[PDB]
């Protein structure tokens, strides 16, 4: 699971974000569109251009459930369990595309955050990300 | 594999401006260090008890820059990388018999170091061609395998 | 990949007494079943609401047989099994995209099938071949991804 | 999560496999030695010839462990906490490798109950192992 340490160090980084969801959200999308083009056939419906509005609206979204995951980190289940029916159940998105993601969201922080991505920041931002993969992936076990 | 002009470019522009030697010590540590299973084909390199220590580590280190020179021994001849990593091939898959799976997560902590050195001049195009270089690396890693 | 004398017997004794229909529909029902992110790729078949409605299925009973014949194709020609899969890994590859990992976790499956057909024959030295020949089959249907 | 369908049928196959627990561990380890025979590396220290005293001493304790998991389903994670530290943090076991054992367990319940061994109770079981297998690496996450 996840150390008071690491419940600390995601906390420490996600401050260091932290008016910068949308940009940081869409930045890992189309960081994950380009980088695994196959991850683009869960979204026929959007416009995957870049800086689409489309992945400008979804971005923000989707760093709005990661910052509410690190305010809920005691129990993360309890707070991104109704992403696990969607993902899962609805769109029956491959659990591999999971850490593909998590790996776009990692570079997003390397690049504007190069010097609070410790080694040791990373290792738990890993364990945090891996940890809600596991949230949304949840009705698949 | 198909390697466009672009992509070329985009590889050969990036890796004129790596440091090999700090790159490759940081790769390496933060392999051990995120995931701490790996350590385990690194029992000769002594002390890898703590973040701290990986980080501290002499051997660590050094082994850290000739994994990314031989990464740039890809960038350097990138339609011959099966060949170029043949030898490497055996050693990791006969020798030593690391699962793939790990050349894998080798790729992606280079990738995030990576993004650290360069910043935004780590656009998602880059980010693109060298997850392909990484990807490319590991499959030729793997192919004693098969 | 070479192929002993002892490797190729298993294979060739054993696919002789394979109902291919059978194994083939029960390998791609439990693919369906044990891992149902993989029903996204089988939406023109129609009902994959449930264990009973999968097993019911006749495009899943259909489809699996076709898989089953394919494998055998492998064991028909194991030295070619490269070529034998190429126009089936662009398929699966360029136009299906679907993730390699996949292609393990269904030959995962086929063993178990295997297995519960042939109880017992299926030796610890079977198994071992059998699985080297998915994993195999597996390799050569991801080459177009590399 | 284990559903109470996956708790009854983990629970009625294992039902079918107590007597024989012992042999079954056995048969296990020695299916994933061969097949599988990078796990060796593991056991420096074994006799790994088929039927060694030490793999049939190793292959009851494994049986036992799961037997002991199906008995405490309710909490898996309480009941093989120790393990835990032995895999993950003494031993450095490779993630990769608690599939090829899980597998293995699976063809052998297959070869000895295999009208027991339905596409469901294959679900399930399958879910077991992974929940199982996911203790075991907990140290790591
Ligand atoms: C653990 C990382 C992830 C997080 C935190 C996350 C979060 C979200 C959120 C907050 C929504 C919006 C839900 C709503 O509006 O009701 C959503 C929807 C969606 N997600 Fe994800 N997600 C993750 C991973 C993935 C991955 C890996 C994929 C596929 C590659 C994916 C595909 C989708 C799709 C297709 C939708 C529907 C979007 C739409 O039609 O607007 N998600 N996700
Ligand atoms: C995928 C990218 C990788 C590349 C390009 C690479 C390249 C290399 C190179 C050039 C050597 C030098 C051989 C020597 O001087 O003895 C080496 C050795 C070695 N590799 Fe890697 N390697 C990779 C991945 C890995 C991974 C993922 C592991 C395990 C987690 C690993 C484990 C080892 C070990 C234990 C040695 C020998 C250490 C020693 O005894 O000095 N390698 N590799
Ligand atoms: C692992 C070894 C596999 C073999 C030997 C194999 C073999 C085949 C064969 C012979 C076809 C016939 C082409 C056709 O009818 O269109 C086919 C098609 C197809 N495969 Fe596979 N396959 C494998 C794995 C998989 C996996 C793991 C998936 C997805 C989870 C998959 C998804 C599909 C789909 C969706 C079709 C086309 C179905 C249709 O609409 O007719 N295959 N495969
Ligand atoms: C989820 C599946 C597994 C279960 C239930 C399990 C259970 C056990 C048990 C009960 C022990 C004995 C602790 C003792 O000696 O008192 C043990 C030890 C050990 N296990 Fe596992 N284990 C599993 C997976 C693995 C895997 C995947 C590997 C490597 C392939 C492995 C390698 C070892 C080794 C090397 C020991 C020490 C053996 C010795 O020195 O006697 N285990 N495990």
């Amino acid at each position: 699971v996840l150390s008071g340490t690491d419940k600390t160090n995601v906390k420490g980084i996600f401050s260091k974000i932290s008016s910068h969801a949308e940009e940081y959200g869409a930045e890992t999308l189309e960081r994950m569109f380009i980088t695994y083009p196959q991850t683009k056939t869960y979204f026929p419906h959007f416009d995957l251009h870049h800086g689409s509005a489309q992945i400008k609206a979804h971005g923000k979204k989707v760093a709005n459930a990661l910052i509410e995951a690190v305010n809920h980190i005691d129990d993360i289940s309890g707070a991104l369990s109704k992403l696990s029916d969607l993902h899962a159940q609805k769109l029956r998105v491959d659990p591999v595309n999971f850490k593909l993601l998590g790996q776009c969201f990692l570079v997003v922080v390397a690049i504007h955050h190069p010097s609070a991505l410790t080694p040791e920041v990373h290792a738990s931002l890993d364990k945090f990300l891996c940890a809600v993969g596991a949230v949304l992936t949840a009705k698949y076990r | 594999v198909q390697w466009s002009a672009e992509e070329k470019q985009l590889i050969s522009g990036l890796w004129g401006k790596v440091n090999v030697a700090d790159c490759g010590a940081e790769a390496l540590a933060r392999l051990l260090i995120v995931y701490p299973w790996t350590q385990r084909f690194f029992a000769s390199f002594g002390n890898l008890s703590s973040p701290t220590a990986i980080l501290g580590n002499p051997m660590v280190r050094a082994h850290g820059k000739k994994v990314l020179t031989s990464f740039g021994d890809a960038v350097k001849n990138l339609d011959n990388i099966k060949n170029t990593f043949a030898q490497l091939s055996e050693l990791h898959c006969d020798k030593l018999h690391v699962d793939p799976e790990n050349f894998r997560l080798l790729g992606d902590i280079l990738i995030i170091v990576l993004a650290a050195h360069f910043t935004k001049e780590f656009t998602p195009e880059c980010q693109a061609a060298w997850q392909k270089l990484v990807r490319v690396v590991a499959h030729a890693l793997a192919r004693k395998y098969h």
